[PDB]
RNA sequence: AGCAAAAGCAGG
């Protein structure tokens, strides 16, 4: 039937950290997956990423 | 004596080309490898390229790969600077300077020497 | 009275962009179909874009499509055309019209009213 | 585990 559910996984990568807001998830499951190196007016951010 | 006039610079537009050329005078420049550096109003210099005396080893900054082509004419002794697809954010004022050995990698980007000018987009 | 002024042109590079405005007064402005054509010098002109009264229906020629695209705005009553990657050949005299009616396709594109200028690159 | 709700999926 149309209204059935169907159930997945879902990984959308992300730069701001967790625990800034950790009652706004209390259902995923973040990795770690390194830095990226943003570049900003001056310097160079390389925030880590998280996934 | 030595010195480092630059042109070429103007106003264009996003997505645009760029011709920057710096004539040097008063010392031997097939000898020394040369360097743009670049400084936006607020941040601190950044160095854009650096190129060899024969003209074959050159290195971009890991933001501009693809965009940029340095290269540079020993006959009148003048460096050429080829920037395509401009991103707003190379909007900074450029810099053409003369590196204190003859190397490229033997030791971090600095100068010791003069500049001309840079434009603005 | 009808008269249409052009500006925004001038020396660019190869695989550069352009932004042509024509400012048109004197009459209905939201009702009547625009075209650009441009010219080069020794060739009779050719058609560039033909852009409707709605702003949804754009036509180019076919050795521009991607390049251009053609704009309006009803407000100052002015037509807009951004050409980036600017072949060496695009090098002509643009010109801009009004259509005959408010339409594009029924009939073929042929323009009774003035002119204005056109750069060359 | 999840989805989402005053009841169902998470295969038949």
């Amino acid at each position: 039937n149309d209204t059935d559910v169907v159930n997945f996984v879902s990984m959308e990568f992300s730069l701001t950290d967790p625990r800034l807001e950790p009652h706004k998830w209390e259902k995923y499951c973040v990795l770690e997956i390194g830095d990226m190196l943003l570049r900003s007016a001056i310097g160079q951010m390389s925030r880590p990423m998280f996934l | 004596q030595v010195q480092l006039q630059e042109s070429g610079g103007g106003m264009v537009q996003p997505g645009g080309s760029l011709r920057l050329s710096c004539l040097a005078s008063g010392f031997t420049f097939s000898n020394y490898a040369m360097t743009w550096v670049r400084q936006a109003p607020g941040k601190g210099p950044e160095w854009v390229s650096m190129v060899s005396n024969n003209g074959a080893d050159t290195t971009y900054t890991d933001s501009v790969k693809g965009r940029f082509t340095i290269s540079r004419d020993n006959a009148k002794n003048t460096l050429y600077l080829r920037m395509n697809n401009v991103k707003p954010e190379d909007s900074a004022v450029y810099y053409c300077a003369k590196r204190r050995y003859g190397g490229i990698w033997t030791g971090q980007p600095t100068d010791y020497d003069y500049l001309g000018q840079g434009t603005v987009t």
